[PDB]
């Protein structure tokens, strides 16, 4: 079990060619992944024995691209088990502003369009340029369906009359409702300064942030990227992330003259010390390396809890996409030298 | 809820597996015998020579000449159902799991002393527990078959202390596999 | 464990009118649960079940569907709930017509893992190693032309129909049950 | 009691509407379509209950491969290869490796005689022999372990022409109707089943003895097509083809699983947030678009989070392929307790006694 | 003898920094967002990120939580009227 | 797992009679069901 | 509150078998005989 | 709920395994073979 599940998904800088077997030079094709080999004894039963611990390399691999994904198994099996299949599917309407808009009598023109590229439309467990392996697709026809409600003509007319008056219109908002900007981090970089020219700051709410792999993010704007080659899960459009541990410290300034938390509010009046390295002021908690300040910040910001001690949040209020559900501290013992 | 875990307070209550304390033994599925085979598959073979049958214009059916014209005489051939070895699988796993996870904690008064070794006089020393030998036959696989039951020998024993308690395992692994370990804990005031 | 086997139902009062009356259903004459080859393509969730039946059931059980569909709330979805017992399945197998080398092969003449397992019964193995012939290829660079078919699975629930104006549950006593045009006189009933 | 009236109409009116795409165009990478919806007089409609229906064809490439392991002679040991033969000089001779599973009755001048017919009036059970096509099978054998080692017996291996392959992960398509693998060559038609019978006797008795050499083994050499669509060799003795004595050790391992499919919530199937193919919804009175969007309105992730936020997620819904990405936690972080290596296991001889010793 | 190593892992989420004066989710709109000082003029913004090193090129994804809304009205038969608004940045034209 | 949990409940019409053993006649007797045998090839892992 | 109380005897029958597998020399080889002896001609 | 039991009324509702109703097929993970060895370890041998 261990060898299969772990060893077959390790970084490629620990894999060498097999002797006397022809292997394609391409770093993406399925055969290149399959034929490349890696030593079993690297990860055998004598490893960290005794440790709710995770291997160093695996911290920076994309876990969801895998074969244990019960969801992916569900979707693919739905289809079946063949190299060729037709399909008979539905598609729901995404956009927020017209998602629940209440329509009124008239004659309205509707129009949309869809991609045909395999890479976006598809998503493989392994990850390879489908455009090389010749996955095919074709749309035969498209019909549009909708449902009604057998109301009463008098009631419907009264409702329409009460609706069309410009005193009572419809109002909508997006559930996320945030601006999104992406910036590049070059190879082996460590430091990123970011700037925003002076502008009004009326009605702002705060920040969110994460890190992504430049290889696994399609570009905007273009209807198709010729130079795009990856077919696993897409974090920019899936919600899966892993690089959170990579964040170390972040500081804010207005007019290059004032630290945002201003007066004495945290241990560090200068920046958010997220995870401190090996240092001896006793500033992390819960046997992890995360400073009390950041932990308190997240706890408050997600549940308004922390000024009255600590405890477990409530299940119903909490969700799958929560901070607390997906937080694991770990520790291990290693040979001195 | 007490089921979920929280690190900083060591939030974990000791829990014992249900089926460990109370066994519901049902046997296994053992209708197919499991077979292991030689690394080359066919075990033994004899040496043979090709034989091209005679022209046989009369009464020379098996009569035959040596076909050494195109064949080495050192051929290897086996005959018969190929050699192999048998084993059962699931019954053995069931027995192993039973023996370890129940037998190793019987009341001490039923396991005798070992031979040609040194076992500490003091009852409570770790070596003492690690050294007594306990006969597996008492808890053999065919024990009270088809019986949702608890072993009255095991009854008054304290089943909370064991080697399958997730809470104890969690609080152990929290401090890693080792022997000389520092720690950086916090503790809450508990007076009401 | 049979409710998936029904084909279609029809209603009438006094040999006069199809029950839906006004054209509230895509096939007013008869109901329609599952279909053979469907040019229109009314089957949803990849199953072979006519969508209108799905809408009818969803409304009649949880008053959901006039404004889209989504997973029902947990408490409403009881143990004998329609939605807990819906499993659409599909597969693709080997055509006979479009393929040339197809061969109909009875069990007696079939071999896989020969020489390592019993023949038509679980006894000691027999035979010589040989590539198999039953499991047809359905992947890779040399697969075969295929044909796909699908069905659904349901069980441990009941097919139900309410005598409502729009099938919702707008109170214990229904409305049409009150209507003096159809609740003050007598009629006969026929179903198929 | 239900409400009395003034809820439902009585003039006829459809409960569902279907509409045909008036306009459809297609490009290199994408296709556009446009409909003319009509909400009728005294009819009112909520948008949430509208979708699109799409049917078509697709191929997941050759690399698609759902199952792990493999399904062509899986149980067999990874080393032992199939019966075969090959060429080798001292100017060229043949070496053969094979196993014959079935014991018959008595050899003949043409082919092993399996059973006899039913004797009749002057019909005394003509000696009934095999049938190249397949009479010799690849699974029959002596039933029990106390085999009597009958004096005649057969089997089958193919020609040296076909390349050598390990038994594990080996398949061949049937050609004979009643389950017999074999290449049917053309000879004024497919009628030819080129199978050659060979006879074999013990080597020492074939060298020199008090009798003419006496065959006790019958072999059926034939030819089939071969392939291993799911397995690839793991160790190659030499870097060349043309099977020799060494290549009897070649072994293989299966290929890794592949699980391609349609990403959740059909994400990406429709354009959004891209000013290139901006979708349109308007009243037909005039060309006046209602849907205006920008480059940053990441509706995808937002809608995903929102769909999470209103209920449970674990259950999957097959209306629109609604199922989240999952992964076992043990994979990401292991808890290596160890094992339970107590009283060991053993394998035993099939008769239960290793070797007795006449006494 | 040996040393010690402690790490952690928290995926499938994004951290948050609210724009309150107490980092508390008191309401759908911050008090500070209604304070005059950060509401009646323009001000420069600068941030510093320091992160663990990695080899391949990566990306930093920044979200500014804001109010984005839309109001839709119908005057007569067969007419749809829409006005969107993002809080702090831009759209369309202002002549 | 497959052989037991699936194969040993198939309909009677697909499982033949044993040879050279005693067997009852009523198709509902316990011994009838037990002493009926069926080929283990129909639900082996080399399927669907 | 009210409910009936019934006590009695039952015999399950000679066709009962609550467990799968078998409970006599479980690990015995599926074909191995035991110590025995048998008659035969000259 | 009916998913729990109670002795009082012989109360437990019968059910069935999920995977038995519809099986799944993924093969397994078997790259590493498995080996038995002689009780001593070297078995064969040859005077020296
Ligand atoms: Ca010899």
């Amino acid at each position: 079990f261990l060898y299969s599940n772990i060893a077959l998904y390790l970084p490629d800088k620990l894999k060498y060619n097999p002797t006397n077997v022809e292997i394609s030079d391409n770093p993406n094709t399925y055969d290149y992944m399959n034929k490349r080999v890696v030593a079993p004894g690297l990860v055998d039963c004598y490893i960290n024995l005794g440790a709710r611990w995770s291997l160093e390399y695996m911290d920076n691999v994309n876990p969801f691209n895998h074969h244990r994904n019960a969801g992916l198994r569900y979707r693919s099996m739905l289809l079946g088990n063949g190299r060729y299949v037709p399909f008979h599917i539905q598609v729901p309407q995404k956009f927020f502003a017209i998602k629940n808009l209440l329509l009124l009598p008239g004659s309205y023109t509707y129009e949309w369009n869809f991609r045909k590229d395999v890479n976006m439309v598809l998503q493989s467990s392994l990850g390879n340029d489908l455009r090389v392996d010749g996955a095919s697709i074709k749309f035969d026809s498209i019909c549009l369906y909708a449902t009604f409600f057998p109301m009463a003509h008098n009631t419907a007319s009264t409702l329409e009359a009460m609706l069309r008056n410009d005193t009572n219109d419809q109002s909508f908002n997006d559930y996320l409702s945030a601006a999104n900007m992406l910036y590049p981090i070059p190879a082996n970089a460590t430091n990123v300064p970011i700037s925003i020219p002076s502008r009004n700051w009326a009605a702002f709410r705060g920040w969110a942030f994460t890190r992504l792999k430049t290889k696994e993010t399609p570009s905007l704007g273009s209807g198709y990227d010729p130079y795009y080659t990856y077919s696993g899960s897409i974090p920019y459009l899936d919600g899966t992330f892993y690089l959170n541990h990579t964040f170390k410290k972040v500081a804010i300034t207005f007019d290059s003259s004032v630290s945002w938390p201003g007066n004495d509010r945290l241990l560090t009046p200068n920046e958010f010390e997220i995870k401190r390295s090996v240092d001896g002021e006793g500033y992390n908690v819960a046997q992890c390396n995360m400073t009390k300040d950041w932990f308190l910040v997240q706890m408050l910001a997600n549940y308004n809890i922390g000024y009255q001690g600590f405890y477990i949040p409530e299940s119903y209020k909490d969700r799958m996409y929560s901070f607390f559900r997906n937080f694991q501290p770990m520790s291990r013992q290693v040979v001195d030298d | 809820d007490r089921t979920r875990y929280f690190s900083m307070w060591n939030q974990a209550v000791d829990s014992y597996d249900p089926d460990v304390r109370i066994i519901e033994n049902h046997g296994t599925e053992d209708e197919l015998p499991n077979y292991c085979f030689p690394l080359g598959g066919i075990g033994i073979t004899d040496t043979f020579q090709a034989v091209k049958t005679t022209a046989a214009n009369g009464d020379q059916g098996n009569t035959t000449w040596q076909k050494d014209s195109t064949f080495a005489e050192r051929n290897e051939i086996g005959v018969g159902n190929n050699f192999a070895m048998e084993i059962n699988l699931n019954a053995n796993l069931w027995r192993n799991f039973l023996y370890s996870n129940i037998a190793l904690y019987l009341p001490d008064k039923l396991k005798y002393n070992p031979t040609n070794v040194e076992i500490s006089d003091n009852p409570n020393t770790y070596d003492y527990m690690n050294k007594r030998v306990v006969a597996p036959g008492l808890v053999d696989c065919y024990i009270n078959l088809g019986a949702r039951w608890s072993l009255e020998y095991m009854d008054n024993v304290n089943p909370f202390n064991h080697h399958r308690n997730a809470g104890l395992r969690y609080r152990s692994m929290l401090l890693g596999n080792g022997r000389y370990v520092p720690f950086h804990i916090q503790v809450p005031q508990k007076f009401f | 464990y049979l409710n998936h086997t029904f084909k279609k139902v029809a209603i009438t009062f006094d040999s006069s009118v199809s029950w839906p009356g006004n054209d509230r259903l895509l096939t007013p004459n008869e109901f329609e649960i599952k279909r053979s080859v469907d040019g229109e393509g009314y089957n949803v969730a990849q199953c072979n079940m006519t969508k209108d039946w799905f809408l009818v059931q969803m409304l009649a059980n949880y008053n959901i569907g006039y404004q889209g569909f989504y997973i029902p709330e947990s408490y409403k979805d009881r143990m004998y709930s329609f939605f807990r017992n819906f499993q659409p399945m599909s597969r693709q197998v080997v055509d006979d017509t479009k393929y040339k080398d197809y061969q109909q092969v009875g069990i007696i003449h079939q071999h896989n893992n020969s020489g390592f397992v019993g023949y038509l019964a679980p006894t000691m193995r027999e035979g010589q190693a040989y590539p198999a012939n039953v499991p047809y290829p359905l992947i890779g660079k040399t697969a075969v032309d295929s044909i796909t078919q699908k069905k659904f699975l349901c069980d441990r629930t009941l097919w139900r129909i309410p005598f409502s104006s729009n099938f919702m549950s707008m109170g214990a006593l229904t409305d049409l049950g009150q209507n003096l045009l159809y609740a003050n006189s007598a009629h006969a009933l026929d179903m198929t | 009691v239900a409400p009395t009236h003034d809820v439902t109409t009585d003039r006829s009116q459809r409960l569902t509407l279907r509409f045909i795409p008036v306009d459809r165009e297609d490009t290199a990478y994408s296709y556009k379509a446009r409909f003319t919806l009509a909400v009728g007089d005294n009819r009112v409609l909520d948008m949430a209950s509208t979708y699109f229906d799409i049917r078509g064809v697709l191929d997941r490439g050759p690399t698609f491969k759902p199952y792990s392991g493999t399904a062509y002679n899986a149980l067999a040991p990874k080393g032992a290869p199939n019966s075969c033969e090959w060429e080798q000089n001292e100017a060229k001779k043949t070496h053969v490796y094979a196993q014959a599973p079935l014991s018959g009755i008595k050899i003949t001048k043409e082919g092993l005689q399996i059973g006899t017919a039913d004797a009749t009036v002057a019909g005394a059970g003509k000696e009934i022999f095999a049938d190249k096509t397949f009479q010799p099978e690849p699974q029959v054998g002596e039933s029990q372990w106390n085999e009597a080692d009958a004096t005649a017996a057969g089997g089958r291996v193919l020609k040296k022409t076909t390349p050598m392959k390990p038994c594990y992960g080996s398949y061949a398509r049937p050609t004979n109707s009643n389950g017999g693998q074999g290449v049917m060559v053309e000879q004024n038609g497919k009628l030819e089943s080129q199978v050659e019978m060979q006879f074999f006797s013990t080597s020492t008795n074939a060298t020199n003895e008090v009798n003419n050499i006496q065959p006790t083994v019958v072999l059926y050499s034939e030819d089939v097509n071969m392939e291993t669509p799911d397995t690839h060799l793991s160790y190659k003795p030499k870097m060349g083809d043309k099977n020799a004595k060494v290549m009897l050790g070649q072994q293989a391992m299966p290929n890794r699983p592949n699980y391609i499919a349609f990403r959740d919530n059909f994400i990406g199937l429709m354009y959004y947030n891209s000013t290139g193919n901006m979708g349109v919804l308007a009243g037909q009175a005039s060309q006046l678009n209602a849907v205006v969007d920008l480059q940053d309105r990441n509706t995808e992730l937002s809608y995903q989070l929102l769909l999470d936020s209103i209920g449970d997620r674990t259950r999957y819904f097959s209306m629109w392929n609604q199922a989240v990405d999952s992964y076992d936690p043990d994979v990401r972080i292991i808890e290596n307790h160890g094992t339970e290596d107590e009283l060991p296991n053993y394998c035993f001889p099939l008769g239960g006694i290793g070797i007795t010793d006449t006494f | 003898d040996s040393i010690t190593q402690k790490k952690f892992l928290c995926d499938r989420t994004l951290w948050r920094i609210p724009f309150s004066s107490n980092f508390m989710s008191m309401g759908a709109l911050t008090d500070l967002g209604q304070n005059l000082l950060y509401a009646n003029s323009a001000h420069a913004l600068d941030m510093t990120f320091e992160v663990d090193p990695m080899d391949e090129p990566t990306l930093l994804y920044v979200l500014f939580e804001v109010f984005d809304v839309v109001r839709v009205h119908q005057p007569h038969r067969g007419v749809i009227e829409t006005v969107y608004l993002r809080t702090p940045f831009s759209a369309g034209n202002a002549t």
